[PDB]
């Protein structure tokens, strides 16, 4: 099976450099251009390069030329992409892919196998634990037959938070937002729908971890008074 | 450069229909357009190359055509694990290049948003800040308007909105709206009031509250 | 004797399709680095099989020619037919270019449906691409023309050079007859399929090669006619004592046993020995010239083809031959090159050593032509040889970069095949360039008329 | 040394050899029901070849290393391909595509073969695939 593995997410500062990994198995590594693709969110792929193994020669876009640096490995089956003097609009996913035949000629063809893509996230932001705080309905102004409560997590770099209700067995009626930058810190939130016979009778509790602060935090949501 | 352009940017359809989507050069490419599908959590798939050449192991259900300039896609009966983001791409000359892409959605039956308003968290509000959040979940079709008003003022800044994919399970999107303030500037007012305008009713859905009670 | 003229025709007709030969060889050669040059009109098997059955019936026209000339000279006697050399001159003329013309003309499935090949299935084996119908002219002809030679050695003078090229030229279309056996089974189809190939070129046309080299010797050296037959009889009996066996060489890997690997490749060390033996005869033989002789293209052109000859079979055959390596080389560019100097080497250049030395007099010129045409051959001679050895070698240097490519790294680090092509461009372009230079020594060669 | 001697040597040399190499092929042949595994020849791999010959893709490939050095080696495509159990469906989409009209790639023919014969040649090549050939080639590139 043609495969390739891209390495995991990585968070620069301004100006600073990158490098990422893509390795293959599965097929003849030196046989075919291995191309490599932008993806910023909400603006179409782009082509930033290839090598080709065989012999380690390169091709850039002319956009890319000043940025990107493409390199192989033979004996590890493995490319690599160097990202230069980072900026705000390097923060992307970077796909690795292999073109769909074989040889040294044929350089502008279509891919038949992409790697997941590596997320490059570029800020100069520090490492902050979010903030967690339970919404509860409007005071008193209990009425219909389901609640909705809510969860927001504010402040914290670098994503991702996960968040979870009573450890995970509420699952169903939940919706979990996609963070957004507010200036630099991140912040989503979430909702959970229940039956009014289920809340406040019953507790319902939101959980939110951190992993690169280590933090894990619960908010039980009560009623206000 | 070759500029590729691809419409529409979202269509919705059923499963079992027919659909036909579009991608057009700035210049010839000869007969070279690929196509890929892009799926959450799978890797990209290419499905046809050289305008109408299937890809190996791809169902017969998908057909391209076109040459120099103007080309399409055609899904013949559609199936389930077909909504999804389609990619062109031309492959007849260097620097390879893309669309943007057209989404194609699962249609369902038009359903209003489900509005809640919450409060500042009072632990929020020692802390100095002052977000009220407002819940827009389970709505079709995803074009949708959100209006924040104080005290029956219009409010523009300071607004956050973030908006689900569409539910794999039923269909719907979802919102989230955050009003983010100062405790001070959340003091000075007291009717805090999201205003949902959405294609299943000409009046807008209204949740508000008093920040005394 | 006045009814050796009838040689000429099989010669002139030789020479006009070693030229269409060529034209194939440099249309493929492009094919190789501008992969779709002239397609679909000519797709890469058809230039292909156009390319080498044409070196396959310019060299039988040779051969014929060969015979047509010396068989009446050592009989002591008239042809038997003079009108029956020319009925099957036309016929097989006519055949051969009809052929060539139904590969050209109709993809090669309509062209089996059209001459009703599933009824005998002959078709789409290498070398082996006519029809059936075309196959079964062929042997009409052989007949015909055996007919016509051997009733010519029966009432006439047997000599030792004469009766050695009737057993090689009676072996050459006995052993055709196995191309009208197509087995169902793959390893059975190849196994007698060498019985063609193999023992045709290091065996019966050995024969042939080594008769026409001893009688081109007895006439330009006027050495002793006994001495000359002797060494030709050394010189068949290695090549069968080696060649015989040495067909095992061809089946190391087509699914027969591998006792095979061992016979193979012991054996066929050894078919080296008659064409070293052919190089000590030509040359020791023209150094004991009691006379000299007009037409110093011939001697040249006898001492080049045993040079080529050994270079092309025995040594080139030799490098590839054991079977631990041949595991590597098999199908490669390396048999390619072994292949073109081979079949230059030994077979193009006899064919051309006998239209010099018979040339002039059957033009009824004299012994050799006058000073001008006479430097034209020899620079022909030159370029055709000095380009053949280059094409060896750029493919030899292709054959062993490919090897190193795509047969000896473990799966996952050898290059595939279409990406190796890749990497051999500039000695594919050089060989073209080679091939280039061929044809100008061609027509160097044809201008010397 | 004589003529003579010379003559009887090529004589008996070529005797004593043909009649070696013809108890040799007498063996070979006994062995290759084996070797080929011919129990599974089936009507479907022997109208392979037919078809094989009849399009003549030996003039551009190599099959057990013998034929034309255009295009690859295909007695082992198999194995490039899908395998046993996907090498069928791979060689009617193969054979259905052709030519892929790459500029300057080595081109291969549209033969408008049926479905039929395809199926037919996918099992001849499977089966080739199978020859006892000693190992024969060295790699999965052919
Ligand atoms: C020359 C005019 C060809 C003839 C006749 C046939 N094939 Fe071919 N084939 C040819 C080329 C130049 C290539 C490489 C294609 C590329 O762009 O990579 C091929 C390839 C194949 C393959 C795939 C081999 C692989 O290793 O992946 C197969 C299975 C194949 N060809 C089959 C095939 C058959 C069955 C043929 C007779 C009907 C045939 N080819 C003829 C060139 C030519
Ligand atoms: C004039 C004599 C010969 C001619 C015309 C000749 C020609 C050829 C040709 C055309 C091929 C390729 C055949 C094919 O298409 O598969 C070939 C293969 C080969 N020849 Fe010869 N040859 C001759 C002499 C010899 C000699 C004397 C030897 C041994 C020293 C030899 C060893 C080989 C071997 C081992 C192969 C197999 C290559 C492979 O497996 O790829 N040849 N020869
Ligand atoms: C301009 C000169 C030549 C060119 C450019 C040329 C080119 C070629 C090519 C490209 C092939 C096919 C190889 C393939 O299958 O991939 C071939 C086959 C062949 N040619 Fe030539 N050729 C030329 C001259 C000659 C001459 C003079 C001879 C007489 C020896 C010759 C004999 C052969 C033989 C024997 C084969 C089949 C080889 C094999 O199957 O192993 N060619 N030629
Ligand atoms: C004068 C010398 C005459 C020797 C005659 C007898 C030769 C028998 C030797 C075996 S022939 C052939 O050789 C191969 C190794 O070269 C052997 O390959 C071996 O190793 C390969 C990689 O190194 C591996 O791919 C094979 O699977 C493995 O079997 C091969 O089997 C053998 O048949
Ligand atoms: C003019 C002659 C033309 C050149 C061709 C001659 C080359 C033949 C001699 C082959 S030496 C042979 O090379 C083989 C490949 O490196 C080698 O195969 C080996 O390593 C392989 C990984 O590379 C792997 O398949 C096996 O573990 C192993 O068998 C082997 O060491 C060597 O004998
Ligand atoms: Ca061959
Ligand atoms: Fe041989």
């Amino acid at each position: 099976e043609v495969q390739l593995q891209q390495s995991g997410t990585v968070l620069a500062r301004p100006g600073a450099s990158v490098k990422m990994s893509c390795k293959a198995s599965g097929y003849s590594f030196t046989s075919y251009w291995m191309h490599w693709v932008k993806q910023r969110p909400g603006q179409g792929l782009e082509w930033i390069g290839a090598v080709y193994p065989g012999n380690s020669d390169t091709s850039y876009n002319q956009k890319f030329k000043g940025k990107a640096k493409l390199t192989a490995v033979t004996s590890a089956s493995t490319a690599y992409m160097e990202l230069s003097s980072l900026t705000n609009e390097d923060s992307a996913v970077y796909y690795c892919s292999r073109s769909s035949l074989d040889g040294y000629y044929v350089k502008n063809w279509c891919f038949d196998v992409w790697g997941q893509g590596t997320t490059v996230t570029v800020s100069s932001a520090k490492t902050t634990a979010p903030s967690v705080y339970p919404l509860a309905p409007v005071c008193g102004d209990t009425t219909g037959s389901s609640v909705t409560l809510g969860c927001l997590v504010k402040g914290y770099f670098p994503e991702p938070v996960t968040l979870t209700w009573n450890s995970g067995s509420l699952s169903s009626g939940v919706h979990t937002f996609p963070a957004v930058l507010q200036s630099d810190l991140y912040t989503l939130s979430s909702s959970v729908t229940v039956t009014s016979s289920t809340r406040p009778s019953q507790s319902i509790t939101c959980n939110v971890a951190h992993p690169a602060s280590s933090t894990k935090v619960d908010k039980k949501i009560e009623p206000r008074g | 450069d070759i500029q590729m352009t691809q419409s529409p940017p979202y269509l919705a359809a059923s499963p079992g229909e027919t659909i036909t989507i579009n991608c057009r050069a700035s210049k010839s490419i000869r007969k070279y357009l690929a196509w890929y599908q892009e799926k959450p959590g799978k890797t990209n798939k290419l499905l046809i190359y050289s305008g109408s050449t299937l890809q190996f192991g791809i169902p017969s259900r998908f057909s391209g055509s076109g040459s120099g300039t103007e080309f399409t896609l055609t899904i013949s009966s559609l199936e389930p694990e077909d909504f999804a983001m389609y990619y062109c791409q031309q492959h007849n000359e260097y620097p390879l290049t893309f669309g943007a892409g057209t989404k194609l959605e699962l249609k369902r039956a038009d359903a209003a948003p489900t509005v809640s308003i919450f409060p500042p968290s009072s632990e929020q509000l020692t802390s100095g800040g002052a977000s009220v959040v407002c819940f827009l979940n389970n709505f079709y079709p995803k074009d949708i308007n959100v209006k924040w008003k104080i005290d029956g003022s219009e409010r523009q800044n300071g607004v956050l909105n973030s908006w689900t994919d569409q539910d794999s399970k039923d269909s719907t999107y979802s919102m989230s709206s955050t009003l983010t303030l100062t405790k001070d500037e959340y003091e000075r007012h007291n009717s805090y009031t999201c205003e949902a305008t959405h294609k299943t009713s000409t009046s807008p859905i209204v949740k508000s509250f008093n920040r005394n009670e | 004797f006045a009814s050796q003229a009838v040689a000429k025709p099989y010669f002139v007709f030789a020479l006009i399709l070693f030229v269409g030969q060529i034209l194939f060889g440099l249309i493929m050669g492009l094919q190789y680095v501008v992969g779709d040059f002239l397609f679909p009109a000519i797709p890469f098997n058809v230039a292909r099989m156009v390319h080498t059955n044409l070196l396959i019936v310019w060299l039988l026209f040779g051969f014929m020619g060969a015979a047509y000339y010396l068989v009446p000279e050592e009989s002591d006697c008239e042809l038997y037919s003079p009108k029956l050399a020319w009925i099957l001159f036309w016929v097989f003329a006519a055949a051969g270019v009809l052929t060539i013309l139904g590969y050209l003309l109709v993809p090669y499935a309509g062209l089996a449906r059209l001459t009703g090949n599933e009824l005998w299935p002959t078709m789409g084996r290498e070398f082996l691409e006519q029809p059936t119908i075309s196959k079964a002219g062929i042997v009409i002809v052989a007949l015909g023309f055996l007919f016509n030679v051997g009733m010519t050695v029966l009432r006439g003078r047997k000599t030792a050079i004469s009766m050695v090229l009737m057993t090689g030229l009676i072996g050459l279309a006995l052993l055709f007859l196995f191309s009208f056996y197509n087995p169902e089974n793959l390893t059975r189809d190849k196994f007698y399929w060498w019985w063609v190939v193999h023992l045709w070129v290091e065996g019966v046309w050995e024969l042939i090669m080594g008769a026409i080299l001893a009688f081109v010797l007895v006439k330009i050296t006027g050495v002793d006619r006994e001495v000359i037959e002797k060494w030709l009889y050394v010189i068949i009996a290695m090549a069968l004592i080696s060649g015989i066996i040495g067909t095992g060489h061809h089946y190391f890997w087509i699914g027969v046993p591998g006792y095979w690997l061992w016979l193979g490749s012991v054996f066929s060390a050894l078919e080296p020995l008659p064409f070293f033996a052919m190089v000590l005869f030509a040359f020791n033989t023209i150094n004991r010239r009691r006379r000299d002789y007009p037409n110093r293209a011939v001697a040249l052109w006898a001492m080049g083809t045993t040079v080529m000859a050994f270079l092309g079979a025995g040594v080139w055959g030799f490098m590839h031959t054991l079977a631990p390596v041949n595991y590597y080389t098999h199908g490669t560019q390396l048999t390619a090159a072994h292949g073109h100097m081979a079949f230059y080497g030994a077979y193009a250049m006899i064919v051309m050593t006998i239209i010099s030395y018979a040339m002039p007099r059957l033009r009824g010129i004299g012994e050799a032509m006058d000073n001008r045409s006479q430097v034209l051959e020899m620079w022909g001679f030159w370029l055709m040889t000095v380009a053949m050895v280059f094409i060896t070698l750029f493919l030899s240097a292709a054959g062993v970069l490919q090897v190193w490519l795509q047969r000896m790294p473990a799966d996952g680090a050898a290059m595939t095949f279409m990406a190796t092509q890749d990497q051999l461009a500039i000695f594919y372009w050089l060989r073209e360039g080679a091939g280039v230079v061929f044809l100008i020594g061609l027509v160097a060669y044809l201008l010397s008329f | 040394f004589t003529k003579g001697m010379a003559r009887n040597i090529y004589f008996g040399g070529s005797v004593f050899f043909i009649l070696l190499f013809l108890a040799l092929t007498y063996h070979t042949e006994k062995t290759l029901p084996e070797r080929t595994n011919e129990a599974a020849m089936s009507a479907a791999v022997v109208r392979g070849k037919l078809v094989w010959e009849q399009n003549n893709c030996v003039g551009c490939h190599t099959l057990l290393g013998e034929g034309a050095y255009f295009a690859p080696e295909l007695g082992n495509v198999v194995g490039r391909r899908g395998g046993e159990e996907g090498f069928n469906t791979f060689l009617q989409a193969w054979m259905k595509i052709q030519p892929l009209n790459v500029p300057g790639r080595r081109a291969m023919p549209q033969f408008h073969l049926s479905e039929g014969q395809v199926d037919d040649l996918a099992e001849f090549l499977k089966w080739s695939s199978k020859i006892d050939t000693n190992q024969w080639p060295p790699n999965k590139e052919g």
